[PDB]
């Protein structure tokens, strides 16, 4: 009824919000500047306080000390080397050799030790954040879930039942099967439930242009692994990181083999890694080198096969619990119609048959809509099917 | 800016009056609230006194730095342009959230302390493969197919335009879409139609140019590619001719097939990574569908498989009707004789015969196209 | 302006003055390559091929509307073929020289590389300089050339809106290139270059015999018969 | 340009109305038959809403407007039929014949005469006939008439029936979504006196439709979520009889007339309590309506069900009182022990593990104030039947060591361990009560008042805490004996023990740590009447607060219980009653805003808010009334939790620009508690904006303001992924932000969200706009956190057990008589529907479907399937009886 009276009372304050917030100051879309009233701690004090008593303290690297005297041999990025001194702010204890320290620009003396260098693309692959996959969603392979879980988390969540028995639990485990079987999806639940550093590694991220370049990434990776108390290291598609050694004539594929041998040395012998747990995942496990296949690195060897009948029905109950359906259908008929099938294929059946409900104008799918999914996904897409040479893994 | 997203009465109501009247009171309260500050305390003006004081802090030479670590009490190790890195402190007008490892900042000239960050410039790779505008005409240009058009709108367009149908259903859209058939059947043409249709960001890359001459630059290019595709919005990633990564070998590749393989491994990760993917759609096309790795083809990574047949003759006459629409056609010609000239001709062949016939018209400067233009036009196009 | 040299003071780095412009990287590129610039006046007896290439390239610049008079799309791809030494480079240089287009060949070299970019992970980064010299023509010699041309034609099949950008490939023995390149919806016109006959050797003797200090009475017809038609070189 | 040819309507309506002054006089047939030809042709050629560009309605008034102005007024012999041919033609195009000053001259065509039965030519047409014109009547015409001319002539008397029949035309044409225009006609009509138009459309709404009750019923309470004092006073008591007179849905009475309880009349919800006790059907809906009367939004009802039919249905009152409270116990007796909860989870202190090797060594923090937080390893994790047998040794060996308020604290944690209990909570205290200690007996008997929270059976009317009170000549025997009785009997309205606690205020004892929380204890009991409590407060306030100029022991404790005793009404009398009561010097006029705005918790009266921040904006205040302006912002912390997303964005968008951004003391010291009184849940728009001012501690201020916002920021329940944002701040909190004043504070912050794996619904929003108190149990701690002198000595009474109105968690409850059903539910997001197509799409979060007692969450709306039909209460209320019916084969 009051067409202008609602409209101008709307509009004058929808503009006047800007007309007073300009008077406050949120404007001048920056080039890298703060909100104008957040830096007010450094309005006056830290302008002449974080700058005028403070200095650059350029960071360096220790070569070695000497006896009887400090006389520290220092090193910098490009420039020369010096024989430097402490400050009074430090004891000479934690000024150990091969260490980064912060050093003033004029006297060239040492202020504070630093954490060492970490290569940045190794820092990127720390996960920092967790997915949402719950162990309810990996239904069908419960014995594999338990046999994995007893290695992964039980010494971490309970480091007393193994100690008071007097056993060292296994530290290595690989996971393998056909594609789409639930390996990576099974790992996402591990990343869900876990609490420590879950450092993921995909093997194709380690192929580098320079010679031996990836091996140093492996080294620094296990360095920051050894910095933490407990840590989980995830490996995916390790056929790229190594098959075997087969060189002949023109020696090819060597650069992968050097990084793989470095991974071997970082896994076993000569300062063992301690509380670091690894986890591999491949598609075809036959190509792998047997020294990598040696236990002590790859203890648990979990098979992933297709579910028998009941695991398949359970997968139907997982992917099919959350969609508007006819109530009185049965899934066991569908699991009879899918002898050899993965949970990905079953998910494509459910998510396809919902689209069969969206075909004409229905809101709840039917059993014959499921039948229209089965012949298409199984039998019409049955030309490709992706499975059988991966059943023999060749 | 983001002040009241509640617009749901959508009428002349006392609610929509009072929403503003309340916010009218709050914001007049903020006006006369701050009005005492510039009348009572003009010591700091806060429009140019504090900002000019920041500009008095920062020097006029503003050196550009590089981030590699963060220590939280506003000092960090930052890299110089030469490489001789420092351990400077960070100021407080520095908006402590954009700072990531590898980011570029602004340093002091004197003590090299972190003045601010810099919103870094783009385009090394983004505007190479980002599609600028709508390429061509609409789905009415296609004709004759009419079924897989519903399939592609089904998997791609409808989840965008109607995000209610899947939520009333309890379902997510199918992930992967692949195209295959004989060459010249309109695989790229349908992608032009979708690129006309959509509103999301659209990315296109040939499957040939995935390969590199340096080792690992392939999979690195893959990782930064899906980085770029993820970081913007709900986009559409198009890949044409992905057989060519498997068919041809090039001597610029210092690696053999066991580097192409590793590129396909990293790509195989980037379709179905354990990471949260996001609103990214994948559309693929080839003609040798039998050659490539089926682990890429499995449901879960590619859901919908779409065959393109050769056109039937009633679709062929429709395609003749399309490509002979806006041309001055003399009545000498009969399209039906032109239909059965080749038993398995394509729309590209039809368009080639039409355009080459127009070239035969322009050789003789004419405007209409005669029959013998088509008679020698099929001789030029077809047989050699 | 972006990408311009300036003068700069040193104490406070205040911007002093704008200096002269940087040389264009395309100009430095062609200065590196040094194609033999040519004209119609040094063509020996190829006039029907001239009439073909005028129809292909000369028309969709000076008369783009003339294709809208017929309702057909404009051609984009040219394949020249014939034995080497038969005028391919001078012809393709000459056409752009007369229609005033930026003759930009590509070789896949790496001295050229620093002017395209630091790596130029595609060929497609060339298109910035191409549409920056928008009435331009791309030239190619004789498998990386063959994939590169496919990467060009997949862009300018409708994915690039800027016109007046055309590509030209020259080779011999047309049957040994790609069948996907031999898809009939791809190549717009293919032009054969034959070896010269006794007529078409005499005029190359005429044009080429211009800069020499001759003697009166030469009878180039006899010498043109003495050469049994190898090529123009 | 296709003109001419078909010009019949720009020619014959151009000629015959032009020949009408030449055919009015001396042509009596041409006056009327051409006017009838101008009535049926403009009528029938103007009914269709497809050709809205009519051929006369924007065509004839090039000459027919001056012809109308020289036709109706300038004729002066307008008879009884030619007004029906004249004013039925000249009234149809007149909102578009005239320009925008039509509003004062709709009457110069219509009020000459309304022609006959005006809806006869407004039958087919929707809103271009007169509904827009009637909007021009009720917009300006009935505003100028009904400003001070309500009881009047034709400008009201016919306007009631005209605005009645138009409103029947809205629910007569289509039954579209134009039904909600009837609140926009009945409400725009006589804005303040809404009752007289609600008389004109309430019985028409009774005869309107039964299906068209719910969306306009939601539209009316949508218009009643926030309103002016008289329109919320009027449209809500008009909103009450709609599912009582017209509809028989009748189970949404008590939870939605708690809306209509306080500002209208305190006896109105008692007459609606009678309306509960009259519809005596069976027991399902009768049961479920009276379920909420004990521990879901109110108390003070347990003397009203002792009628003459005490067998089982009027013996429901004992079951309401303690047996469904015992079902709230049964949530943790069965339904929490079955899912996850062991007797000692205990491992968040074990989650504090990794700082020994994260950068150096450990075994360094050995402060005795760490043990104050280490008693909450016992205290916080053990709520909801987390009972402990010799697992209270962290409170046992610290109970006999030092820290007298820690001897109160470890003895007071047992009440937080045994919550909602009457069965053995008095027996678990006595094993550690007998210690002969002023602090152990007072904290333990203080916990006795905590265990019986919500019971109000025979535990302590004058039994235990009165015996704790009568020992007094000293410390917390005097103090902690009045706290638990106002705590447990805070939901009670009993006057007798209020007059046992009235000589505590009337003592005028110098123990001001007792006399201050006396107002906080008696304020929690009463919210309405008994002005003698307010007299007892103001008399000691004049005897003690006047002859001094000292600390906020007075200011934080004494007027706050007066705001409790005058909470919740919009009438603006109580501000006159208490603001003119202690008219005084400004340190005693600290209580200006207390009773003023404590009456105004959730409403819309933002004119109060401009007279709440225009008086003292900054004034530069050289240490003068920074506490009064911090309290002036403390009373900005209402109005924002429930205007249904109206002021929350306008508090994060105004206070983050105003006070913590551009202030000196209010923002730097205090103005973050709006995010601790506004919310308890959490969204990242401020959840990732407060650690910009927290993780930057900026110790240049009195840094225990920022450390006060550490644990307070952590005030948010419903536990989250915030262990990074808190454990990082305790990781830098190991070295920095020292443990000498904060070792209780960082682990107090960490343990606060996830004490248990449930019990957090404390947000004063259980369902929708539900109040459910707390506004008495939650407020005095946020008023108590002034700045200091209470982190060590005095505030250890309130920092443990301040808020204890935790009405549990869940809504997934069967409550069958046998209790055999589990559920058939489907949890989703909060709804978005206001008006849409048919089955209004409710919400969009279909991806979750359970059938068990699982988690609730804040923005959740839950429905079902199976044709269970859920016919009990149908909206919200978390104790659905869950009957079923199968008239759907
Ligand atoms: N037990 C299961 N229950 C439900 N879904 C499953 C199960 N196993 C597999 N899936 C489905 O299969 C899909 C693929 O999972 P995942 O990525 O782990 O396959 P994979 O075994 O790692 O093989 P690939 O290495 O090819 O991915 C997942 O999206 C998941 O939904
Ligand atoms: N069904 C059709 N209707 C109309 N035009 C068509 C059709 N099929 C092909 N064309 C024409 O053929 C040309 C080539 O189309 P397109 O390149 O998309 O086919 P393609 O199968 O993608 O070929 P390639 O196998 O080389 O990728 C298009 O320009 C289009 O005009
Ligand atoms: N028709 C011709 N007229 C004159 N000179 C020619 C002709 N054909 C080739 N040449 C000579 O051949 C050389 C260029 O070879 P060309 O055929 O253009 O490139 P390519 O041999 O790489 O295809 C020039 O030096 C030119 O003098
Ligand atoms: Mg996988
Ligand atoms: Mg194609």
């Amino acid at each position: 009824t009051y067409s202008r009276q609602i409209k101008q009372v709307e509009d004058d304050i929808q503009q006047l919000l800007k007309k007073i917030n300009e008077l406050t100051g949120i404007k001048e879309s920056d080039t890298g500047l703060a909100p104008p009233a957040l830096w007010d701690l450094a309005a006056d004090k830290q302008t002449l306080q974080s700058e005028q008593p403070l200095q650059v303290a350029r960071c360096t690297k220790i070569i070695n000390a000497d006896s009887e005297d400090p006389k520290y041999i220092i090193n910098v990025k490009q420039f020369a080397k010096f024989v430097v001194d402490l400050s009074d702010q430090v004891a000479p204890t934690d000024i150990e050799e091969g260490m980064r320290v912060g050093v003033d620009r004029n006297k060239y003396q040492i202020h504070i030790p630093l954490p060492p260098k970490i290569d940045p693309t190794v820092t990127m692959m720390q996960v920092e954040e967790k997915p949402d996959v719950t162990y309810s969603d990996v239904g069908g392979c419960k014995e594999q879930i338990e046999k994995l879980r007893e290695v992964v988390e039980t010494p971490l969540l309970h480091p007393e039942r193994f100690v008071n028995l007097g056993i060292e639990p296994p530290k290595g485990v690989l996971l393998f099967g056909p594609p789409g079987t639930g390996k990576t999806l099974c790992a996402r639940a591990v990343a869900n439930r876990t609490d420590a550093c879950f450092i993921r590694v995909i093997g194709s991220e380690l192929v580098q242009k320079y010679v031996g370049e990836g091996a140093r990434m492996v080294r620094e990776l296990f360095e920051m692994a050894r910095t933490k108390k407990a840590c989980l290291i995830f490996f995916d598609e390790i056929d790229a990181i190594g098959g075997a050694r087969f060189d002949d004539g023109a020696g090819g594929d060597n650069e992968v083999q050097r990084t793989m041998l470095e991974l071997i040395n970082q896994l076993d012998g000569f300062d063992p890694r301690g509380n670091i747990k690894v986890l591999m995942a491949t598609n075809r496990p036959d190509t792998l080198d047997p020294a990598l296949m040696r236990p002590g690195r790859l203890d648990r060897k979990i098979e992933f096969s297709l579910p028998d009948l009941e695991g398949r029905t359970h997968i139907f109950k997982i992917h099919a619990r959350s969609m508007s359906v006819e109530r009185d259908i049965r899934f066991e008929l569908l699991a009879r119609l899918c002898p050899n099938s993965t949970g990905a294929e079953i998910r494509s059946v459910c998510t396809e048959a919902g689209m069969f409900a969206i075909r004409a104008r229905r809101k709840i799918a039917t059993e014959k809509d499921f039948l229209e999914a089965v012949n298409k996904v199984i039998k019409s897409y049955a030309k490709f099917s992706a499975t059988p040479r991966y059943m023999t893994y060749n | 800016a983001s002040k009241l997203p509640l617009v749901t009465p959508h009428t002349q109501c006392r609610l929509k009056l009072l929403k503003l009247e309340r916010i009218k009171d709050y914001l007049l309260m903020e006006e006369e609230f701050i009005r005492n500050q510039e009348q009572m305390k003009p010591l700091e003006e806060k429009q140019e006194e504090e900002r000019s004081k920041v500009d008095d802090l920062r020097g006029t030479p503003m050196s550009v730095g590089t981030l590699e670590e963060i220590i939280d009490d506003n000092h960090a190790i930052v890299s110089t342009s030469v490489g001789s890195e420092h351990y400077v402190s960070i100021l407080s007008f520095v908006d402590k959230d954009l700072l990531e490892p590898g980011c570029s900042v602004l340093l002091n000239h004197k003590v090299h302390a972190v003045i601010g960050v810099l919103m870094d410039d783009t385009d090394p790779l983004v505007t190479v493969m980002k599609v600028e505008k709508a390429p061509q005409e609409t789905y009415a240009d296609i004709g004759g197919l009419d079924n897989q058009i519903q399939e592609i709108k089904e998997s791609v367009e409808l989840p965008l335009t109607h995000p209610e149908y899947y939520e009333e259903m309890g379902i997510k859209p199918p992930k992967g879409v692949i195209l295959y058939g004989p060459p010249g059947t309109g695989k790229t043409l349908l992608a032009k139609a979708v690129a006309n249709q959509t509103s999301a960001t659209f990315l296109r890359v040939v499957g040939s140019e995935l390969i590199q001459k340096y080792l690992g630059d392939g999979p690195k290019l893959v990782r930064e590619l899906f980085r770029v595709a993820e970081e913007h919005a709900p986009s559409i990633v198009f890949i044409d001719e992905i057989d060519a990564i498997g068919t041809k070998r090039y001597d610029s590749n210092s690696g053999g097939e066991r580097e192409i393989q590793r590129t396909m491994l990293e790509l195989l990760n980037q379709l179905d990574g354990f990471d949260s993917r996001g609103d990214v759609k994948v559309i693929m096309a080839t003609n040798r569908i039998e050659t490539l790795d089926p682990a890429l083809i499995r449901p879960g990574r590619i859901d919908r498989k779409i065959e393109f047949p050769l056109p039937d003759e009633k679709t062929k006459k429709r395609i003749f009707q399309i490509h002979t629409s806006r041309m001055t056609l003399a009545d000498d010609v009969t399209l039906d004789d032109l239909i059965m000239a080749k038993d398995d001709l394509s729309g590209a062949d039809i368009k080639a015969i039409c355009t080459e016939a127009g070239l035969m018209a322009l050789r003789e400067r004419r405007m209409k196209v005669t029959n013998e233009d088509f008679k020698k036009s099929k001789e030029n196009v077809l047989y050699k | 302006t972006p990408n311009c040299r300036v003068a700069l003071r040193n104490d406070s780095y205040t911007l002093h003055k704008i200096l002269p412009n940087k040389v264009d990287p395309l100009v430095s590129l062609m200065m590196v390559e040094k194609v033999p610039d040519s004209t119609y006046e040094m063509i020996g007896g190829l006039d029907k091929q001239i009439k073909e290439i005028k129809e292909v390239i000369e028309l969709p610049v000076k008369h783009p509307e003339l294709f809208e008079a017929l309702g057909i799309a404009q051609p984009k791809g040219v394949l020249l073929y014939g034995p080497p030494g038969t005028g391919k480079t001078l012809l393709a240089r000459a056409v752009a020289h007369h229609t005033d287009c930026t003759f930009i060949r590509v070789s896949g070299s790496e001295l050229v590389q620093k002017f395209i970019g630091e790596g130029a992970r595609m060929v497609r980064e060339l298109f910035v300089m191409a549409r920056e010299h928008a009435p331009s023509i791309i030239f190619m010699d004789e498998s990386e050339v063959q994939r590169t041309m496919l990467e060009l034609l997949n862009q300018l099949d409708g994915f690039e809106a800027t016109k007046n950008i055309k590509v030209i490939m020259a080779t011999n023995r047309i049957d040994i290139l790609d069948s996907a390149l031999l898809r009939p919806g791809r190549i717009d016109r293919k032009i054969e270059f034959p070896p010269p006959n006794e007529e078409a050797r005499l005029d190359i003797l005429k044009i080429h015999s211009r800069k020499m200090n001759l003697t009166r009475g030469i009878n180039l017809r006899k010498i043109a018969e003495l050469m049994p038609g190898a090529s123009g070189a | 340009m296709e003109e001419g040819g078909r010009d019949k309507a720009p020619v014959q309506p151009q000629q015959s109305p032009a020949a009408a002054p030449g055919g009015t006089d001396e042509k009596p047939s041409g006056k009327e038959r051409r006017d009838a030809g101008d009535k049926d042709k403009e009528q029938e050629l103007s009914e269709e809403d497809k050709q809205l560009q009519d051929e006369l309605e924007m065509l004839v008034e090039r000459l027919g407007e001056k012809d109308t102005s020289l036709y109706r007024p300038a004729l002066e012999e307008l008879r009884r039929q030619i007004r029906s041919s004249t004013t039925s033609m000249t009234s149809v195009p007149k909102p578009l014949k005239f320009l925008r000053p039509h509003y004062g001259k709709l009457k110069e065509i219509y009020e000459n005469m309304a022609p006959g039965e005006n809806k006869r030519f407004a039958a087919d047409i929707i809103s271009v006939l007169a509904m827009t014109m009637s909007g021009e009547r009720e917009c300006l015409k009935y505003r100028l008439v009904g400003s001070q001319e309500e009881l009047a002539s034709w400008g009201h008397e016919y306007v009631r029936h005209l605005a009645g029949e138009v409103a029947k035309e809205w629910q007569e044409l289509d039954d579209a979504e134009k039904v909600q225009r009837e609140p926009l006609l009945t409400l725009v009509k006589e804005i303040v006196p809404y009752n007289m138009a609600h008389n004109a459309e309430h019985e028409a709404c009774d005869l309107l439709m039964e299906i068209e009750q719910v969306d306009m019923l939601e539209k009316d309470i949508d218009e009643n979520a926030y309103a002016k004092v008289c329109l919320y006073l009027t449209s809500c008591v008009n909103y009450v009889p709609e599912p009582e007179n017209s509809a028989l849905l009748r189970c949404a009475l008590g939870v939605f007339r708690k809306f209509s309880r306080f500002p209208e009349a305190l006896r109105l919800a008692l007459m609606l309590n009678d309306m509960e006790l009259v519809e005596d059907i069976f027991t399902s809906c009768k049961d479920v309506v009276v379920q909420k009367q004990m521990a879901f939004m109110l108390g003070r009802h347990g003397v009203f069900l002792e009628l003459s039919e005490d067998v089982e249905e009027y013996e429901d009152l004992t079951e309401i009182m303690s047996n469904v409270q015992l079902n709230s116990n049964f949530l943790a007796l069965a339904r929490e022990l079955d899912i996850m909860e062991p007797k000692v989870p205990d491992d968040i202190y074990k989650t504090h593990l990794e700082n020994n090797r994260f950068g150096g060594s450990g075994s360094q923090v050995d402060s005795a104030r760490m043990n104050l937080a280490s008693s909450f390893v016992n205290g916080f994790v053990n709520a909801a039947f987390g009972q402990d047998k010799l697992l209270t040794d962290d409170g046992n060996k610290w109970l006999y060591k030092n820290k007298d308020h820690g001897m109160l604290s470890a003895a007071a944690s047992l009440g937080m361990i045994l919550l909602w209990d009457v069965d053995g909570g008095l027996t678990q205290i006595d094993k550690y009560l007998y210690s002969s200690e002023d602090y152990i007996k007072s904290g333990a008997l203080l916990a006795c008042g905590i265990v019986n929270s919500g019971v109000r059976n025979e535990c302590d009317p004058a039994l235990a805490l009165l015996s704790d009170y009568v020992l007094h000549n000293s410390n917390t025997m005097r103090l902690g004996s009045i706290f638990g009785l106002g705590l447990a009997y805070a939901g009670s309205n009993r006057e007798d023990v209020l007059t046992l606690l009235l000589p505590v205020m009337g003592d005028s004892k110098s123990s001001m740590e007792v006399a201050g929380v006396t107002a906080l204890a008696c304020g929690m009991i009463a919210v309405g009447s008994c002005n003698g409590d307010v007299t007892s407060t103001i008399l000691q306030t004049i005897m003690e607060k006047s002859e001094t100029e000292l600390k906020d022991t007075y200011a934080r404790w004494l007027p706050l219980g007066l705001g409790l005793n005058h909470l919740g009404k919009g009438e603006a009398i109580e501000a006159i009653l208490a603001a003119l009561e202690v008219v005084s010097e400004p340190f005693r006029s600290f209580a200006n805003t207390l009773v003023d705005v404590c009456a105004y918790a959730g409403s819309g009266n933002v004119l109060k808010v401009q007279q709440l921040l225009h008086i003292c904006s900054e004034h530069f205040d050289s240490k003068e009334k920074e506490e009064d302006k911090d309290k002036k912002e403390k009373k900005d912390k209402d109005k924002k939790e429930a205007p249904a997303d109206m002021g929350a964005h306008q508090g994060v968008a105004v206070l983050g620009i105003a006070l913590i951004a551009m202030g000196e003391e209010i923002g730097a010291e205090m103005a973050l508690r709006t995010f601790g009184h506004l919310l308890r849940y959490g969204e990242p728009t401020l959840r990732r904006a407060v650690p910009l001012a927290l993780a930057l501690i900026s110790v240049s201020n009195p840094r225990l303001n920022i450390l006060d916002t550490l644990s307070k920021f952590s005030h948010d329940a419903d536990p989250e992924v915030s262990y990074n944002s808190i454990f990082a701040m305790g990781m830098v909190g190991s070295g920095t932000n020292n443990a000498r004043l904060a070792a209780m504070l960082r682990q107090l912050a960490q343990y606060h969200a996830k004490d248990p794996n449930n019990l957090f619904m404390v947000r004063l929003a259980q369902g929708l706009t539900h109040l459910g108190k707390g506004t008495l149990t939650l407020c005095p701690y946020h008023s108590d956190r002034q700045l200091m002198s209470q982190v060590a000595v005095a505030g250890l009474l309130t920092v443990l057990v301040s808020f204890l109105d935790v009405r549990n968690i869940i809504l997934g409850k069967s409550h069958y008589v046998l209790y055999g059903l589990v559920a058939a539910m489907q949890p989703r997001m909060l709804v978005t529907f206001d008006e849409e197509l048919r089955p209004l799409p409710v919400s969009v979060r279909v991806g979750q479907a359970v059938d068990v007692v699982g988690q609730a969450g804040k923005p959740k709306t839950i429905t079902g399937f199976q044709t269970h039909t859920t016919p009990v209460l149908l909206a919200h209320g978390e104790r659905a009886e869950l009957a079923t019916e199968e008239f759907l084969p």
